[PDB]
């Protein structure tokens, strides 16, 4: 049984929590921010990881270099990332260090210079992640996928942003996000390691209590998208190695079905022929794709969003000429979701996953990640006696009644990079979304 | 971690609040005892294959029933086995790892069909990172044999069943085992161990096949996949200073999208290069290491010249500020390597084999500016320099040149 | 048939000392009647190959085995065609009619109905 | 062979009494030139591809009407290209070399479909020998570049149409080449190159890329393909005594079935395992190379030991008998070289480019026992000993144990 | 016909006066009715290439041109389905016309036409 999660807020309504673990000598403080590439429109996207950029680029006080230094000193370091819907900034230091990193962290988040030398310095940088990000290819294809599920809607748009818009960021639009967006009421300090929860509170008042409140605070974790069944094929036929996603639209992180995705999700699980267990796995489809060398590596994956999800796959395969039978293999096993799961699968899912929630969190990071993200996406943190309960509240009936809304006979968002020759058109692939034996 | 025995095996174990305990067993069949190049590679993938009382495929179906995680590595000094599993589930584990020790059927299939392939994909994943072959080669180069053997199974110098068996034989004994558990109860444990490991052999300590010598040299890895450089000095005395060094001369950034202030950081500035000094322990040697990737062999030879010069620059003077700055960033190296399961459980496994009692984070040494100063003159002033090159050779630094 | 349901079937009958004194007999008779010893075969290199456990069971055979195999199979197809009976060292004697073949298909069924029983088990 | 200038084109001939002359041009633009690796075999293998007056299967086509054959190599040095054929088809020949130096299409296809797939398969041919990689990979230790660059093309570093087309422009040039005649009639041959080459151009020499630098070191080339070791010794005053050493010390036996006198050869007694001492000069450096090839590492090992201690056994005394020998087997050695025509043809032509005065085999010196062991004792005592092992690496020797 | 009778028989004309002055005009006109630009294509798009010269010759394009022509392909038949034609930049402008196979071609088929010529060839 794991420390109790505390919970604080101050005046102006950041919260404040935290997970202690005297075991550990280390702790991982930081502010996940409840704002991200969604909250950006057309002109202004990529601001977001823009600022990112510029958040180490000096403040008022310490110059780049400074900057440098003081985080140097401290002995740990700074990191950052900034997704559709949430950002976070985090200083992984000694424990008697805490102080000086969340002195650090307040004073790039509030007190940034955002100097139009550095902003000029910095639009080639960023507009060479562009010509670079081409590489990443799990990053390709979902980025992709995200574009055409969500054609031309805010969760749609990449995080970087067009070109254009790289060319184009002033530090007045710069300074126009983070005000409207990175308030009080969507911040959250999180301590986990070797933090004192009352020494982290008197930190907070400290730094972070001049920040602005917005205007109608709504509660962390508030929001309409509208799924596009599609394609993206981009064919190269010089790459050795397929990648292709398939995706239905899924559950938001509040939905009833949340777990029951998750279920549905690891009776595919997930499979890498690099593995020396992955041959033995339990999962139909690991044993299907095995056995006929259709793979090199699948993954299951079920991504939620504060109003919507994308449900779906991740395939990798040099086996250019069965394409058609690993994705006509894994469908069917989607279909079976529907119309054949009973108490075998879902059980043996259930018991895989009571264990895969806790084991996740092994560092004091993941610790502080796992705070983070639940307390910015449902505004508070799911002791795991809870998580115990819903989980055990699936059952093969629900697992059914979920596959046959969300799964069987629906439009598809297929994405396929490399040699996909063999990837058959939208409608063979969506066809086998359904079964006509049954 | 409560160091005890049970039943002629070294038992280490510390008891946490969380539900998940990670429990490894750690032996003295790394590399550097290796009687044939790869075989401790290809004993480390020959565990939870099948053993007489429960078979590899029944062990994976059974560990998913139990939501537990297998992980296995290769080290110079050791293979660690860890899995990582709920609290209450501990007498399954322990029972899995004496089948492993104990009944583990090495059947010529399981190499062929299983193990060989997965060491070869393990290998070339590895090797997908040009700095990973420099800092191999240069250990090779470095010390030969022992620390020189390769700690991965090649394509060139096949390991044989009888091989692995033989070196099982050796290995799998109790002289040669330690279990380290994380979150596991003390006591629970050593009544465990002791019920489950009291038929494993006793067998022998496992010995370096000779004494560790050190060599100059340069290897010239000619790959089409990415450059890179290492430039290591072996140590004949290893001194925990060389750790402060390390740290010092730095490399990586501390902050995203920066350079960062470690000299070594600020050699690569216009170049689109990477740099990272590490140092080995390995109780008899040591090994001093600098390596610098890239994508241009120009920019990489560019840097090469300027991290030799701060290491030179280093010998000459460290000011107090940079003395505490490599005492602040070495502490929390030390920190974080305790707390990740893989460093640590080989960490106390060196304490349990051995005998070189852990140095504890929050004892870690400050190293005056004097005591840096010297330590980077003696590297600075090797009589055998190493120079791995990696990827077009041609256009790569010769040791001459540094 | 499965040869393990063969091997489990035999075994229980040479375990009962009666069962084995009146059956142990016969099956000798039988097998010197059925003349595949007199083409220069092992019993074994008849068992039906053509099946996905067979033929991974044959690839796990030592290469000695496997060159050895091949020989007799060609040996026993040319005296097939000649309408000819091997003669001297070319008849299997008793003492060579060595079961090379069957500790290999009994590992490959072994895991192969493992994996049917597991792909049905029922958490409790 | 009567040098002479036709049209600002060295050509040295000399008249024979056989119906077969042998016509070779022989161009400066051996591998030492190179300008990317691997181009000058490259342009070797572009010699006799399509020209603007004739395409490569209509010369094909008609050389095999006259019954000619055609022979290419790349060296350090030169490229060399030779005809044979009747002495009457001469204008013929002379028309299609003519032809190559000033009228090739360098066409992208031909390097991809036809010269490139013919260069790597002559490179994998000479690799399946063990010692043609070990000598190889000596003079890349030895040298870096210039004579360190490889002679051949490999796949690691690609030459692409563009640096074969400017090599070509450099190489094919009056001041790069010298025109070879054996059993061809001096006068006509003249009358013959100043009527086809007088149009080309007439260029620069081609030149080193800096200075002939030596270095000390170790190769190691992991085959599976069979193993060798060389020993090299650079030399920065190339000496025609080195000639005389490598004679003496030998290595290959004299007779069928035999092991042979020589020092080297009685190393080799009780292993299969087979010596050759090589002395190459290249003008401003030279190399002294004993290259061992065997199926056992453990008795390359073996003879190597034997092979060091030979040469410091003569650097201590060799008799007026062996001195003798030693000048016996170097004129013969000399002779055999100056009438095969591949080595024939360079000889000259070093002489007519260069400026090297040919020794005459008949004009070998003898040296005395004191000029022998002194070079013997020159060597054993270098300050910069090249070893190159390739094979199983693990097991054969290094610099430091010899 | 080979690309090579055509291309000869081409460069016969365009050298007469006479001739170029009457089949130049007819031949532009010619093209513009054709409407092969209409779809993207240029003329040596068109070019029949299930021919062993042809093939050959395609495989010697350089990268580029090669991605090009595949693009332009795909483009032509995607308007052919919808039966649309080609609008704005992705219509042929008479500069963009290059005959960028013609010469792999006239080079393959020279080795060709040699090679059939020298199989004849007669010692005098």
């Amino acid at each position: 049984v794991s420390p109790k999660t505390r919970t604080s807020n101050l005046k102006n309504g950041l919260t404040i929590a935290s997970e202690s673990n005297p075991l550990v000598q280390t702790a991982t403080v930081g502010v996940w921010i409840d704002a991200g590439s969604r909250n950006e429109n057309a002109y202004n996207n990529g601001t977001a990881h823009f600022f990112e950029h510029l958040a180490f680029k000096g403040t008022d006080k310490r110059s780049q270099h400074q900057l440098e230094l003081d985080i140097e000193n401290m002995g740990g370091h700074l990191n950052a990332y900034t997704s559709r819907e949430s950002t976070v900034y985090y200083a992984k230091s000694f424990k008697d260090d805490v102080p000086k990193s969340v002195e650090i962290l307040a004073d790039i988040l509030q007190h940034s210079k955002l100097a139009e030398s550095a902003i000029d310095r910095e639009r080639e940088v960023i507009t060479r992640e562009l010509e670079e990000v081409n590489k990443q290819y799990e990053e390709v294809v979902f980025d992709h996928l995200h574009a055409t599920a969500f054609m031309n809607q805010p969760l749609g748009r990449t995080i970087l942003g067009p070109r254009e818009n790289i060319q184009t960021i002033t530090n007045t639009e710069l300074r126009k996000f983070i005000t409207e967006n990175y308030t009080a009421d969507r911040m959250v300090l999180v301590g986990a390691g070797a933090v004192d929860h009352d020494a982290l509170v008197e930190l907070a008042e400290k730094y972070f209590s001049h920040l602005p409140s917005s205007q109608s605070p709504v509660p962390l974790g508030t929001p309409i998208p509208n799924f596009v069944g599609s394609e993206v094929r981009l064919r190269d036929d010089t790459m050795p190695v397929a990648h292709i996603a398939i995706a239905v639209e899924g559950v938001s992180w509040t939905s009833e079905d949340y777990y029951t995705a998750l279920v549905a999700q690891a009776i595919i699980g997930n499979y890498d022929r690099a593995v020396g267990t992955s041959r033995h796995q339990g999962s139909r489809l690991s044993n299907i794709v095995s056995e006929n060398n259709l793979a090199n590596s699948f993954q299951s994956f079920s991504t939620s969003y504060s109003d919507t999800g994308l449900w779906g796959i991740y395939l990798t395969s040099e086996n250019t000429t069965q394409i058609d039978d690993l994705v006509h293999f894994t469908l069917k096993e989607w279909n079976r979701l529907s119309t054949s799961v009973s108490n075998l699968q879902v059980e043996r899912a259930k018991s895989q996953l009571k264990a895969g929630l806790l084991l996740s969190l092994d560092g004091t990071t993941y610790v502080a990640e796992d705070i983070g993200r639940q307390l910015t996406t449902l505004g508070r943190r799911v002791t795991p006696a809870e998580v115990e309960a819903k989980l055990e509240a699936v059952t093969e009936h629900d697992v059914r009644a979920w596959a046959q809304k969300t799964l069987y006979d629906k439009d598809i968002a297929l994405v396929g990079l490399g040699p996909i020759e063999g990837l058959y058109d939208y409608n063979r692939i969506r066809n086998d979304m359904s079964m006509m034996r049954w | 971690f409560s160091t005890a025995e049970a039943a002629g095996v070294k038992v280490a174990a510390q008891d946490g609040q969380s539900p998940i305990s990670d429990l490894s067993v750690v032996l003295r069949g790394g590399s550097r005892y290796a009687t044939v190049p790869g075989v401790s590679h290809i004993l480390e993938k020959f565990a939870f294959q099948n053993t007489v009382p429960k078979s590899a495929l029944r062990f994976v179906r059974e560990l998913e029933l139990f939501g537990g995680k297998l992980y296995t590595h290769t080290t110079r000094e050791h293979i660690v086995l860890r899995t990582q599993f709920l609290k209450q589930d501990l007498p399954y584990f322990v029972d899995a790892f004496a089948n492993v020790l104990k009944e583990t059927k090495f059947q010529q299939f399981e190499l062929t069909e299983r193990v060989a392939p997965v060491a070869e994909l393990d290998l070339l994943k590895r090797e997908s990172d040009p700095a990973f072959t420099a800092l191999e080669a240069a250990h090779e180069v470095a010390f030969r044999t022992g620390l020189g053997n390769s700690v991965y199974a090649q394509g060139y110098s096949p390991v044989t069943l009888e091989d692995v068996k033989e070196f099982a034989r050796q290995v799998y004994a109790k002289q040669n085992v330690a279990v380290v558990g994380n979150n596991v109860v003390p006591a629970d444990l050593q009544q465990l161990v002791g019920t489950a490991f009291a038929d494993l052999q006793e067998g022998s300590k496992v010995t370096q096949a000779g004494t560790t010598t050190l060599h100059g040299g340069e290897a010239r890895v000619r790959t089409s996949t990415g450059n890179a450089l290492t430039i290591a000095l072996p140590i004949a005395e290893p001194k925990p200073v060389y750790h402060a060094l390390a740290s010092f001369l730095g490399g990586p950034a501390s902050m995203p999208w920066s350079v960062g202030a470690s000299p070594l950081a600020q050699a690569t500035v216009g170049t689109h290069t990477s740099v990272k000094a590490t140092y080995h322990n390995y109780g008899d040697a040591g090994l001093f290491a600098i390596t610098i990737k890239g994508d241009s062999p120009a920019e990489i030879s560019q840097v090469a010249h300027k991290a030799v010069q701060a290491l030179k620059d280093t010998g000459a003077e460290v000011t107090e500020e940079q003395a505490a700055r490599a005492y602040a960033k070495s502490k929390f190296a030390a920190a974080e390597a305790f707390e990740n399961p893989d460093s640590s459980a080989s960490v106390i496994g060196m304490e349990l084999l051995s005998g070189v009692s852990r140095i504890a984070p929050e004892n870690v040494q400050k190293f005056t500016p004097a005591e840096l100063s010297e330590a980077a003159a003696q590297l600075s002033a090797s009589a055998k320099p190493v120079v791995a090159a990696v990827g077009q050779v041609h256009a790569l630094p010769f040791a001459d040149e540094l | 048939a499965s040869i393990t349901s063969v091997v489990k079937t035999s075994e229980l009958i040479l375990k009962s000392p009666l069962l084995s004194k009146i059956v142990v007999p016969l099956a000798k008779t039988y097998v010197k009647f059925s003349g595949y010893r007199q083409l220069g075969f092992k019993m074994n290199d008849l068992i039906i190959e053509e099946t996905p456990n067979m033929q991974l069971a044959l690839r796990r055979l030592p290469p000695t085995e496997s060159y050895d195999r091949v020989y007799r199979l060609i040996r026993a197809t040319q005296f097939s065609l000649s309408h000819k009976l091997a003669t001297g060292n070319d008849i299997t004697k008793p003492e060579e009619d060595d079961h090379y073949l069957i500790p290999y298909i009994l590992d490959v069924e072994a895991e192969a109905f493992e994996k049917d029983a597991l792909d049905n088990l029922e958490v409790v």
